[PDB]
């Protein structure tokens, strides 16, 4: 409801190290900063906070953008990027404390 | 990317 | 108070589950109404209240069905409001 | 506090579980009283308190049976009120 | 009626 | 439609 | 706060579990004290704290036993009060 | 009596 | 909330020692919140769930409870912060558990 | 993060005793003070509060520093060391 | 005594 | 050290 699904991955370094032999086109530092950590299955990653998983990354994709696109309800995303950023990603305008759930 |  | 399937809180996350949706009800409307397909025929579930719906018929409105069957859903309440839910059940003056 | 079966919070959702109900006690009254059939003879359960009831007798009042057996039900309290429940138990 | 145990 |  | 068996919150619901009760201790007194039979000899359990009791002795008082063994029960507290519980424990 |  | 509410009462805990064949007095153990689990002299606190075994003669149940499980809420409510601090030969703020010494 | 993952390891002594047969060089008292207790797999230790696990220690590493580096979100770390300490470890 |  |  507010606490992260994987508190042991709250720190940047803890997440970064999971991308040991990261052989994919998406920057591991950007992924870690965006709250993602690798789960050891191809290029599959999950957010330490909302638990949202993402796979099949394409070259030059922005982790934060994908995070906001697929998991707009993430509290980590909200606290770090803010409501304005999330709304812009979804090309809309929502209310002050309203989650982007319908578009 | 896409959700798992 | 808290969604049953938080990973389906986002519109896109729900929409994609309707990959090859061939049924009579529009998948965008279903997703907007909080529903996502479970990969079993036309079975769908609300990400918030967890209410499931199946055997969709042409011309049906996902929001109306959501309100009819699961009036207690908090997502329905927050998005549509009391007045809408009451009208669906005609519960009013 | 929270209902045992939230998917049965709505009247229609409960009523449809009675689609094949052939017993004396009226299905509409049962559903209104918060009950839904579980698919075992005339066995029903309240969506809120989870209280189960069976072996219904003709002319029985669902609300009265609900109050008699499960006076602690929050749904019963919110819908009927404390006075109704007390009267059923002659208090 | 009666409760289901 | 109908509930599951 | 919330009882371990809400379906046994009502007096009648508990009383009926003592249908074929063949023991010294009065079933009405047991039910009033929050106990219901589980169908194993003279074994009973409180609907609220879930505390179980067995091997009752003739003339034993259900409330006294409830207070003696399960002084932490919230049902016991609400119905009988601190003074009653403290007196049972001579404290 | 005694606890179970 | 206590790990085992059915053991909140003194008598309920006392009866678990049945005929106690070990070192420490069963009444003291029960008063300190402990109840026997049926494995040698192993006991556990009804509140924090902390288990203790291999008790020695003359040991003080309250003292051992405070030494090993200073975070126990039952211990805190019954004995207080100063008692716990003294056991650990230390002192802390009026809102800090003894978890570092 | 709010309540301790392993409340039975809240006390210093309770944690220290898990190192009774510790066969590694990294100092056990320092590890225990830093909220860690041994689990039995390799030289793996775990924080009683955040549940964060650590292994492959260096003979002279500082457990408090490693705790802060890897698990900056730990509430035990915050309450005992404070924000400034954690920020300094991460050069922020 | 010691912990279990 | 390293996390596990
Ligand atoms: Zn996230
Ligand atoms: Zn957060
Ligand atoms: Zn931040
Ligand atoms: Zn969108
Ligand atoms: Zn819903
Ligand atoms: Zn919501
Ligand atoms: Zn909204
Ligand atoms: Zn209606
Ligand atoms: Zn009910
Ligand atoms: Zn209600
Ligand atoms: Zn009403
Ligand atoms: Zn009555
Ligand atoms: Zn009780
Ligand atoms: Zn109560
Ligand atoms: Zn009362
Ligand atoms: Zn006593
Ligand atoms: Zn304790
Ligand atoms: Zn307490
Ligand atoms: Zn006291
Ligand atoms: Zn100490
Ligand atoms: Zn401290
Ligand atoms: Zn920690
Ligand atoms: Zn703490
Ligand atoms: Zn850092």
């Amino acid at each position: 409801t507010n606490l992260p699904r994987n508190p042991s991955m709250t720190g940047y370094e803890a997440r970064l190290i999971t991308f040991g032999t990261w052989m994919y086109s998406v920057n591991k530092e950007q992924l870690a900063r965006a709250g993602f950590y690798a789960i050891g299955q191809e290029d599959k990653v999950q957010c330490f906070h909302c638990g949202g998983g993402l796979a099949n990354w394409k070259p030059k994709e922005d982790p934060w953008e994908q995070h906001a696109k697929w998991y707009p309800g993430c509290k980590y995303l909200l606290e770090e990027k803010g409501h304005e950023y999330i709304n812009n990603i979804h090309l809309t305008r929502s209310l002050e404390g309203a989650l982007v759930q319908t578009t | 990317a896409v959700p798992i």
